[PDB]
């Protein structure tokens, strides 16, 4: 195959609730 | 060099698969579609991929015609799933 | 406790180096990784977080996975489901 795949599809993902984030490591 | 999409991640619908094409049963093609889209999307790729009018060729899936129109999810298609496409030029 | 407010989520990345992370529980591990991936540099699609014994994908969310503001989630570089 070697390339990559032209299609465009709907959404992907979905978010109900928000949040930020954080730090550690 | 790249290789995006669930690699067999196939839940529900909206979480694009691979979908592999194969024409003229002499080779494959590995398109990146999600499922409740109209496999019309794919269709045309091979073409854009081959040089195919998209309309003229036959794809099929696993015991389905998948009449473009079809859509992956609605005809339950999975990542690197296979559409066959057979098309000569007559 | 938590219902649909924040809760910090543990993210092990193999090497046994986890992470914190406050994520609203009806939100989408999406973004708890995407700290994860900014903590860092991984690439978010080359890795595959899991959570504590559980298969995760960027919209799986604590709620959808039972976690807490006392879980785990258990980073995987591609290896899991999408």
């Amino acid at each position: 195959t070697v390339g990559d795949e032209i299609v465009d599809l709907t959404c992907e993902s979905l978010e109900p609730v928000v949040v930020d984030l954080t730090h550690n490591d | 060099g790249s290789e995006e999409k669930p690699k067999e991640g196939v839940k529900t619908e909206n979480d694009h698969i691979n979908l592999k094409v194969a024409g003229q049963d002499g080779s494959v093609v590995q398109f990146k579609i999600k499922r409740h889209t109209p496999l019309s999307k794919l269709m045309k790729a091979y073409c854009e991929r081959q040089g195919l009018s998209m309309r003229q060729i036959r794809f099929r899936f696993d015991g389905q015609p998948i009449n473009e129109t079809d859509t992956p999810a609605q005809l339950e298609m999975e990542d690197e799933d296979t559409i066959d496409v057979f098309q000569q030029q007559t």
